[PDB]
């Protein structure tokens, strides 16, 4: 298994949805390994990974209440309006 | 029959799992919100119209005689004319809480039922969608609850890099 | 029908509790309802017998709170932070040296802005643990 | 008043004959008022009829101006007697409580029925056609009295205050006509020497500009809703 | 400060004599009077109409200072972002193989 | 009459209330856990499985 | 390169720049107590009135260094 | 610091939590409660009172379609300001 | 998330049960320009005018409860915060404005066009409605501001020079016994001296800043009265 | 408003009203505090903590 | 004779003051409390560790996460949450098992 990089500089340059994704399936996979853990040593789920289902529980919550923009004329327009020549000029040439 | 009742849930859990909203849920809901405006629109010009109708002889004469703000000439013309029409006819011009119920009754139940009926067809609207929203509605109309997290349990489409939770 | 709006709807009798009620207000009576007792707004008295009794008072109330519920946090965190990081690590000590650790923090509150900063800040060459200590 | 059970058995055993008595007297009331009105449009005067706007001199605020949009028909006899128009005042007042009753039970649905529950456990808004005996009328009235006497203080000290407190007379027959219009009612007020204070009170509040307070006081004492 | 009393039917000059942003709209521009704001501005206050001025104004600030300050605040939409997350219009499609619920009947 | 016993019932239970508040009442919170509580959650749902 | 620094000291900077507002407030109360004082030799049947009047400045005028001296305490104790 | 530290209210004694969803859900499972009897019409100011402007907030937001990212109002940490995660 | 505390007034509203069972006149108000609003005879409002002065009477024994009493040492304002002060200015600011208003009368905003007709109206006139309105609603923040800063100023440099009083009382009295004694007495002197100016300071700026909050909320009622002649 | 009441003259009178009997014992007690703290934090077995430099409430806060 | 304050019981002469004395007032606080309980009634965990505790987060005992945990227990028992469905884990139960015997 492997989890994903989702620290600050990583997470500058990513979509929304890119980073949620991580975010619920490294939840996920913590979930999954403490219950491996769990279930070798034999004692009860419940008992060991309530924390882990919690922290799935609300990256669920955070991954599926967000909705990306359709691209439509309006959205496109607003787009297009904000991000003129000149603004994507300035934009490149400032380092920070 | 009582559809906002039903609805409620039913937009809470939308809101709530809005990232499986099709175009097709979004251009209803656009839709809802233009036929909203729209009734707001007529509910407003009735409430003017009875406003109008039921205003004193020597209100409409003030208002709707000299001075001429622009006095470009149309605008004299335009006065005269709906002060003619208006003082013409008898009318029944009541004051205090009579004008009230008058005006206000009509404007809330034209308001009120357009609403309520949007709401009726918006309900069959989500009811006739081939989605995720839709199969959400008709199991909330046919087993009265909400269930929650059902677009991960049948298996609602996701995007090509967003399948691998469903890989099992 | 049910319940009465008006004031005059007595609940007990013109006699209940006649005696205490009758002391209660020969205590409130007997200082505040002079001529020399001109109120501020009801907030500040004209007798001088209520500012020296009621401003002590209220001191000592507010210190003992703040003393041994408020502070009491402040020092508890020092004696666990400072000497294990763990409840039981402090309890592990005894009483007095719990009581020469609290009266430490104590010179350190009263110092605050004007002691010695020997006080928290480690001389270099200093001899005593640091912070890594029990890391 | 306050709430009784009595009053409650009363007012739910004559409930249907009392609606019943309303429609009937809605109907005469209806016929009366449209004599009336018919009258006043006809023979009217401009102002009266056109429904002239008098304005506040300070907020220029509309409210009837007892001048122009109160008109008195001096012929009215021809077409309605005294008795009728008492009966349309009587069925007005009656009508007032009952639209406002009718108006809280659309509103609230059937979320009215307790408080319709104090509304019949007390005569104060009942209808005067709810009582069928001389001595249930009798008690009505006895109702109607008591609010008026708990309403009406409060009406007549606003009034005396205000203006004592912001003017004063200009002469001393005014000043006796406004001490003596405020006295109790066990002593007798000459209107020749209380006259005075009607013209000395129109230069300072119109009833065109009577605060919403002083109106609802006033609507207290006369017995009209005022929620 | 003072009482306000409108003025007379014949205290109220001409509109002819109002002027502009550059001069007066009189015959043959007559129709520009509904464009020019300033004219229209000057019109009120010719007829003690200030009202028409101040009242929207103020009720303005007021609806941003109660209602929309707190809107625009909370749900506002901010600037978009350079790299934009446009949505594929993958999502919500029932699966393969699935037998939706019968509607209501 | 009203007002006076009122009154002293209203002042013995601001005495009660003044005694608990600043002598017995724990400060919720503590660093050490030995005096006041540190919070929990309310209006959790029950019997919903449908919910999860 | 790209390098997020983080000064510490600079909170002091700032805050004595805020009491530098003072330096006005200061004067300012004097400038009317001054005139005060020319106020009262001028009229002194007015004196109490005046002083209330003076009093109505002050706290206006004071009021404005507290909000300076509050920003120092925001920036000195963060 | 410290002397900033001493401007905190006193007597705090107990500390609730609660999710948005779950009151939210049991308030509207309330209103339905009051708002389904037979008594109360649809029609009726009191039901479009309570029903009106919950459905019209509710469909504002599903209608939104905003270019930029809100992150989720309940995070675990929403005072990283480089992490809207 | 809901916290359950109490205010720091039990004691006091205990006192006030006490000693308020039975009536007492009151003589001594700190803003008693609520009452008296007209100066010239015969003039009268419409207005209610005076609804006013039972909040500003309340307002000002609640803040004095908590403000005056404050200089006791531990003693907590429970109130303090800004946004707080900001919900009481906005109730009471807005509740008048909005009641001014719901009057529906437009004429009453003629005298926020600032100046006469000679001046340009899209110019001048214009901008200072606009600076007008704008100063509206400043007004009502610098109220609040005002009063959360003095507070919070006096009661820090109070908890500073309380501080060092206790460093030097307790860790340099010894230099009483030593050779340096006029040193400490000098000091000590000096801060008791400042001790009793900072008191006198703050007793007296609480009530003054209280005065003031009152007179903005009646300044903004009064900018919209008019007053009628009796004739 | 501080317009009457018993004043005592001097410090010999506190004792002639009760009032003023608990204000001298309060005065009493806040002026003996500060000797008792200079007795017990200038003593001479007094000793600083040896582990003040683990932890301090300045990283804390910092 | 009949006054609100003196003949009204104190219920009574609360609606009456907040009903026609004070009514706009009152509708503006309900409008504000209904804003501050809408958009200032949350605190997040992080928030709650820099600034919700006295003397500061008692990291040595985490109560925060004990006070999730009883939470999330109580809320699996109660509504008889099955926590090693594929959903919540990712992977199918004989997947689950395998990544047990291995670990
Ligand atoms: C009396 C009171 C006095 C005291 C005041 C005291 C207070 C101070 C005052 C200031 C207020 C302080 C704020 C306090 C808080 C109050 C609450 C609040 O602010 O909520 C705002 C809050 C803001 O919304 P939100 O929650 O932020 O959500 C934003 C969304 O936009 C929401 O979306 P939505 O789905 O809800 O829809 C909202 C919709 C609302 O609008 C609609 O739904 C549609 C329109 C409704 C019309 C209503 C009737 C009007 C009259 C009809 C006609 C009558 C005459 C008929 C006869 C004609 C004969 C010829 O608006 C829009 O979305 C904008 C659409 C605009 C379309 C424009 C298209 C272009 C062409 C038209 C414009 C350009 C024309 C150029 C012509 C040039 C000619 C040369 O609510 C709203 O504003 C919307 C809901 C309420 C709508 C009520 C509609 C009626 C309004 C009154 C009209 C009449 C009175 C005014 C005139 C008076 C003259 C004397
Ligand atoms: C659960 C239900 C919830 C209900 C919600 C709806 C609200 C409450 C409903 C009603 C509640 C009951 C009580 C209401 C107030 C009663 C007032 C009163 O006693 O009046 C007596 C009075 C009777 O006395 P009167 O002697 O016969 O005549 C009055 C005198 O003339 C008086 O003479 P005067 O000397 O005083 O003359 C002045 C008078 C002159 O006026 C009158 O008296 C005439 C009647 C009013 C005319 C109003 C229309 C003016 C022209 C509008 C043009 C709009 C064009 C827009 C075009 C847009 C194109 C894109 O007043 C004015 O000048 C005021 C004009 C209005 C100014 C409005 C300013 C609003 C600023 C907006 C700020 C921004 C808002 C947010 C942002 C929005 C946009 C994003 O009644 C009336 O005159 C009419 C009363 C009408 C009552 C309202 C009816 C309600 C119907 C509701 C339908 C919708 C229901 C929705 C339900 C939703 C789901 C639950
Ligand atoms: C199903 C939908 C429901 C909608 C929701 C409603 C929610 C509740 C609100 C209230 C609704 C009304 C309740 C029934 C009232 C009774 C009828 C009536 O008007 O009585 C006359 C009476 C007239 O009073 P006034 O002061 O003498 O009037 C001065 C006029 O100058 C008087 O003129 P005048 O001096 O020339 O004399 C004329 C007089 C001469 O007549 C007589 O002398 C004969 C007697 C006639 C009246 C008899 C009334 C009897 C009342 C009792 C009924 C029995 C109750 C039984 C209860 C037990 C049942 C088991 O005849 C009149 O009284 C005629 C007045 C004008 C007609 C008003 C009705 C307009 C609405 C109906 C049409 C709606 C059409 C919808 C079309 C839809 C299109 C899309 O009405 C009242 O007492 C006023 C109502 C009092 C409560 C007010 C509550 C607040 C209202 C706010 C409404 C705002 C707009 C709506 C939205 C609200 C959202 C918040
Ligand atoms: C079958 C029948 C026929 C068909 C139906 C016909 C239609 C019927 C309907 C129409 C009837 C109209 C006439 C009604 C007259 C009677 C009115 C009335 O009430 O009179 C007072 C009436 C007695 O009248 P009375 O003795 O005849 O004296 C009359 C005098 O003339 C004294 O008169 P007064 O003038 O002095 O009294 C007036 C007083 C009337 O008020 C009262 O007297 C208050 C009554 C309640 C007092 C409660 C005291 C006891 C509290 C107990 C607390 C709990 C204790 C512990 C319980 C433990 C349980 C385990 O004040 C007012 O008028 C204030 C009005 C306030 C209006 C509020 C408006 C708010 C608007 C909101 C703002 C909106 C702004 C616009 C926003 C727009 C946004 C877009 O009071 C009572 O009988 C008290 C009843 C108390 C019941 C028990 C306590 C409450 C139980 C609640 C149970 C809840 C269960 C569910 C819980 C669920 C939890 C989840
Ligand atoms: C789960 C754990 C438990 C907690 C559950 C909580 C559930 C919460 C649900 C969710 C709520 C979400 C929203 C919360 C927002 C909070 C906001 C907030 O706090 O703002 C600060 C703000 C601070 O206000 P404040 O300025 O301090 O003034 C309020 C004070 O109450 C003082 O103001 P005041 O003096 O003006 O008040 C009027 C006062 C006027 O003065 C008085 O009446 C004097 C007495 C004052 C009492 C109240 C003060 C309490 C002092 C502290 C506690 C006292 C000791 C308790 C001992 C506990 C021992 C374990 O009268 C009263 O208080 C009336 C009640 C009197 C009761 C008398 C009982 C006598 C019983 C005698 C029995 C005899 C039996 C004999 C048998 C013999 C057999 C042989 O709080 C409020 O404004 C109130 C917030 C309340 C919100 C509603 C909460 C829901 C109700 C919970 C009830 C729980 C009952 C079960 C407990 C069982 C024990 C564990
Ligand atoms: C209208 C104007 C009113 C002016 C009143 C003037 C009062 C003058 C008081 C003189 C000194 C009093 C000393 C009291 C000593 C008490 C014991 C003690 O140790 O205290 C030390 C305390 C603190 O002294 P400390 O800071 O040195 O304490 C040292 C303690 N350590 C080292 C642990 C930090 O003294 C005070 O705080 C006294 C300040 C009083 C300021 C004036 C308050 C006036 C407002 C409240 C009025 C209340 C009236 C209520 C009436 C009823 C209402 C219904
Ligand atoms: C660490 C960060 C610190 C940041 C600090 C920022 C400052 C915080 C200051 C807080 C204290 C001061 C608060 C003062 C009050 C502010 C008020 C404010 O702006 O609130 C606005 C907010 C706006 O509400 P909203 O945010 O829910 O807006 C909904 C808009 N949509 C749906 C598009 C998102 O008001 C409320 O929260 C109350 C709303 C309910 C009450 C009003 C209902 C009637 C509305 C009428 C119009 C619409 C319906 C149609 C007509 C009626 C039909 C019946």
């Amino acid at each position: 298994f492997h989890f994903h990089d989702v620290s600050n500089d990583a997470i500058k340059g990513m979509p929304p949805s890119e980073a949620l994704h991580k975010h619920l399936e490294n939840a996920q996979l913590a979930h999954r390994i403490c219950l491996a853990k769990a279930l070798k040593a034999g004692e009860p789920p419940v008992e060991k990974c309530a924390l882990t289902w919690g922290e799935v529980l609300i990256r669920y919550q955070a991954w599926s209440e967000y909705r990306p923009p359709f691209q439509d004329s309006v959205a496109q327009a607003k787009y297009k309006k904000y991000w003129s020549k000149k603004r994507q000029e300035e934009d490149d040439k400032n380092p920070f | 029959t009582k559809y906002e009742l039903k609805m409620q849930y039913f937009d809470e859990w939308m809101i709530r799992w809005r990232k499986f909203q099709t175009e097709s849920d979004w251009e209803i809901e656009k839709g809802r919100q233009w036929w909203r405006r729209f009734n707001m629109a007529v509910s407003g010009a009735l409430f003017c119209g009875l406003v109008l109708y039921t205003s004193g002889t020597a209100t409409l004469k003030r208002q709707y005689g000299l001075p001429h703000f622009f006095d470009i000439g149309v605008d004299g013309q335009a006065k005269e004319t709906m002060l003619k029409t208006l003082t013409s006819r008898w009318r029944y011009t009541p004051q205090g809480y009579g004008r009230v119920l008058i005006t206000g009754v009509p404007t809330y139940i034209l308001f009120v039922t357009l609403e309520h009926y949007r709401e009726r067809r918006r309900m069959q609207q989500y009811l006739q969608q081939n989605t995720v929203f839709g199969e959400q509605m008709r199991r909330l109309l046919s087993t009265g609850k909400i269930e929650e997290y059902l677009p991960v349990n049948i298996k609602a489409t996701l995007p090509a890099s967003q399948q691998a939770i469903y890989n099992y | 029908v049910l319940f009465s709006t008006y004031r005059s709807s007595r609940l007990v009798s013109k006699e209940f509790l006649h005696g205490p009620v009758m002391r209660f207000r020969a205590l409130g009576e007997y200082y505040f309802q002079r001529a020399w007792n001109g109120t501020l707004n009801w907030a500040l008295p004209g007798e001088y017998r209520l500012y020296a009794v009621m401003i002590p008072f209220i001191y000592f109330y507010h210190r003992w709170h703040n003393d041994h519920t408020l502070d009491r946090d402040h020092v508890e965190k020092a004696m666990i932070m400072r000497w294990g990081g763990t409840l039981e690590d402090v309890r592990k000590l005894s009483a007095k040296d719990q009581l020469r650790v609290r009266c430490f923090t104590d010179i350190e509150k009263l110092y605050s802005a004007y002691g010695p900063k020997d006080t928290y800040l480690q001389p270099p060459g200093d001899t005593l643990p640091g912070k890594d200590f029990y890391r | 008043m306050q709430g009784s059970w009595s009053v409650l058995k009363k007012n739910c055993s004559n409930f249907f004959p009392g609606l019943l008595a309303f429609a009937q007297q809605t109907q005469e009331a209806y016929g009366i008022w449209l004599r009336i009105y018919n009258r006043q449009q006809k023979y009217g005067p401009t102002d009266f009829v056109e429904q002239s706007e008098t304005f506040s001199p300070d907020y220029h605020k509309r409210f009837h101006s007892q001048d122009k949009n109160m008109w008195v028909d001096k012929e009215l006899c021809t077409e309605v007697s005294q008795k009728e128009v008492a009966r349309l005042m009587t069925y007005k007042l009656d009508m007032w409580r009952m639209a406002h009753c009718a108006g809280a039970l659309l509103a609230t649905g059937g979320y009215a029925i307790p408080f319709g529950l104090f509304w019949l456990a007390n005569d104060t808004w009942v209808p005067s056609s709810f009582n069928l005996t001389g001595e249930e009328l009798r008690a009505w009235r006895e109702a109607q009295d008591l609010y008026r006497y708990r309403s009406a203080p409060s009406y007549l000290t606003d009034t005396k205050w205000h203006f004592d407190f912001h003017a004063y007379p200009w002469n001393e027959t005014q000043e006796r006509a406004w001490d003596d219009l405020f006295e109790k009612n066990d002593v007798r007020r000459d209107p020749k020497v209380v006259r005075p204070a009607a013209e000395m009170y129109d230069g300072f509040i119109k009833f065109e500009l009577i605060r919403r307070k002083s109106l609802r006081h006033l609507c207290r004492s006369m017995n009209i809703p005022t929620f | 400060g003072e009482l306000f009393v409108r003025p007379k039917l014949e205290e109220i000059p001409p509109a002819d004599q109002c002027r502009g942003f550059f001069g007066p709209l009189n015959d043959s521009l007559k129709f520009l009077r509904l464009l020019d704001i300033k004219w229209m501005m000057n019109r009120a206050v010719a007829m003690r109409r200030e009202y028409l001025i101040a009242t929207p104004t103020l009720f303005t600030f007021i609806w941003m200072f109660t209602w929309k300050g707190a809107v625009i605040y909370f749900w506002g939409d901010r600037a978009p972002p350079r790299r934009m997350d446009w949505n594929t219009e993958e999502t919500g499609r029932l699966p393969l193989g699935f037998k939706p619920t019968p509607a209501p009947l | 009459e009203i007002q006076s016993r009122k009154k002293y019932f209203q002042t013995l239970g601001y005495l009660v209330a003044f005694i608990y508040l600043y002598f017995l009442m724990p400060k919720e919170k503590s660093f050490s856990g030995l005096s006041g509580p540190d919070g929990h959650w309310i209006m959790l749902p029950k019997g919903r499985p449908e919910l999860f | 390169s790209t390098v997020a620094i983080s000064v510490q000291g600079l909170h002091y900077v700032g805050t004595g720049l805020a009491a530098i507002a003072l330096a006005g407030v200061g004067l300012g109360i004097g400038t009317i107590f001054g005139n005060l004082l020319v106020a009262c030799a001028r009229q002194p049947n007015l004196t109490k009135m005046l002083f209330n009047y003076a009093i109505l400045g002050f706290a206006l005028t004071e009021a404005i260094g507290l909000f300076a001296l509050m920003l120092a305490f925001l920036m000195l104790f963060s | 610091s410290n002397p900033a530290d001493h401007f905190r209210p006193n007597l705090k004694a107990l500390t609730l939590y609660a999710e948005r969803q779950h009151y939210v859900d049991r308030w509207l499972h309330v209103k339905e409660r009051w708002l389904a009897p037979w008594y109360l019409p649809w029609w009726s100011p009191l039901f479009q009172l309570g029903t009106w402007y919950s459905q019209r907030s509710r469909n504002l937001f599903l209608v939104e379609n905003h270019l930029s990212y809100r992150p989720y109002k309940f995070r675990r940490n929403d005072e990283d300001r480089n992490n809207p995660y | 998330m809901f916290l359950f505390f109490f205010c720091d007034l039990f004691w006091l509203r205990l006192l006030l049960c006490m000693y308020y069972c039975v009536w007492s006149r009151l003589c001594f108000i700190v803003y008693f320009n609520c009452l008296m609003l007209i100066f010239d005879f015969l003039l009268f409002c419409l207005f209610d005018l005076y609804l006013f002065v039972g909040l500003c009477l309340f307002l000002l024994l609640w803040f004095m409860l908590f403000n005056l009493y404050s200089l006791i040492l531990y003693y907590c304002i429970t109130y303090l915060n800004l946004y707080l002060l900001f919900c009481i200015v906005f109730l009471l600011y807005i509740a008048f404005l909005f009641l001014f208003c719901f009057l529906c009368d437009f004429f009453l905003f003629n005298n926020l066009l600032v100046g006469d007709s000679f001046m340009d109206v899209f110019f001048i006139r214009f901008l200072l409605c606009f600076l007008e309105c704008f100063s509206l609603l400043c007004r009502c923040l610098s109220t609040f501001l005002r009063l959360f800063c003095n507070l919070l100023s006096s009661h820090f440099l109070l908890l500073m020079f309380f501080d060092f009083f206790y460093f030097i009382f307790v860790f340099f009295f010894y230099g009483v016994f030593c050779y340096w004694f006029i040193l400490f007495i000098f000091v000590f002197c000096f801060c008791l001296l400042f001790y009793v100016f900072l008191y006198l300071l703050d007793l007296f700026a609480a009530i003054l800043q209280l005065f003031i909050f009152c007179n903005m909320i009646l300044q903004l009622i009064m900018d919209f009265l008019l007053f009628l002649l009796f004739v | 408003m501080l317009l009457g009441g018993f004043v005592p003259r001097r410090f010999s009178q506190f004792n002639r009203d009760p009032c003023w009997m608990f204000f001298i014992f309060s005065v009493g007690f806040w002026l003996g505090e500060y000797p008792a703290m200079m007795i017990k934090y200038n003593a001479r077995d007094l000793v600083y903590d040896p582990h003040r430099y683990v932890w301090s409430h300045h990283d804390d806060h910092h | 004779v009949y006054t609100r304050w003196k003949c009204d019981r104190l219920p009574v002469f609360q609606l009456k003051l907040f009903t026609q004395e004070y009514p706009m007032h009152a509708a503006v606080g309900i409008f504000t409390i209904i804003f501050l309980w809408k958009h200032m009634s949350h605190c997040s965990e992080e928030t709650e560790r820099k600034y919700g505790w006295w003397a500061g987060y008692p990291y040595w005992r985490d109560p925060i996460a004990r006070r999730n945990e009883t939470k999330y227990k109580q809320m699996i028992i109660n509504n008889d949450v099955d926590i090693t469905h594929p959903k919540w884990t990712g992977c199918s139960v004989e997947q689950l098992e395998e990544l047990s015997r291995v670990v």
